[PDB]
């Protein structure tokens, strides 16, 4: 069974586990650990033992920004992803969000998809906005609109 | 993900 939660203090190392393990360029530990408190919904899925993603978001007005989604290795492909990307829209909306946005590496196919196929749209490009390995990749900024719904 | 300079 999946279990979406908020991500609190305890939570905090097994995230940051995942942080490590799924980004080749991870946040560094004190960005990671200062993204949390106030204006962050931030959510855990938990599959039966263990956590097995993350997703941290921030909310100024009726915008949000998902500044960060992370599957475990060990739990991709299995649809846990977009499970908790479906729980965090729902949230935003009964929160009067109306737009989610995001950054992704342009090569991340995978992402991107799943992104498009929730309805996210790109927005605009920014050239060079990741490192790798071997210099620097164009980051896309998409922007999801949510509509509102009866409550 | 967002790119931080920190
Ligand atoms: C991308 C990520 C957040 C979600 O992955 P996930 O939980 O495996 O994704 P899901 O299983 O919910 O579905 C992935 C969707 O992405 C798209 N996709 C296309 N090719 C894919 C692939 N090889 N792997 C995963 N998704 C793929 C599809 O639309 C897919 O849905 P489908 O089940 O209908 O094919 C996760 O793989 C991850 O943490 N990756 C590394 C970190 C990262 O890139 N984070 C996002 C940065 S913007």
């Amino acid at each position: 069974m999946n279990t979406i939660s908020i991500l609190s203090t305890t939570d905090l190392p097994a995230a940051w586990q995942i942080e490590q393990r799924a980004h080749a360029f991870p946040w560094s530990e004190k960005t990671f650990f200062g993204n949390q408190g106030e204006r962050y919904l931030n959510l855990k899925l938990t599959a039966d033992d263990r956590m097995a993603a993350f997703a941290i978001t921030q909310v100024v007005l009726d915008e949000a920004t998902l500044f960060n989604i992370a599957v475990d290795p060990d739990f991709q492909r299995r649809g846990l992803g977009r499970m908790l990307l479906e729980h965090l829209i729902d949230e935003l909306e009964t929160r009067g969000v109306v737009t989610l946005w995001l950054e992704v590496r342009a090569s991340n196919a995978a992402a991107i998809a799943l992104y498009e196929s929730l309805g996210f749209n790109e927005a605009t490009i920014r050239r060079n906005y990741y490192p790798t390995a071997q210099g620097h990749e164009d980051a896309i900024i998409m922007a999801l609109p949510i509509s509102m719904k009866l409550h | 993900a967002r790119y931080f300079r920190r």
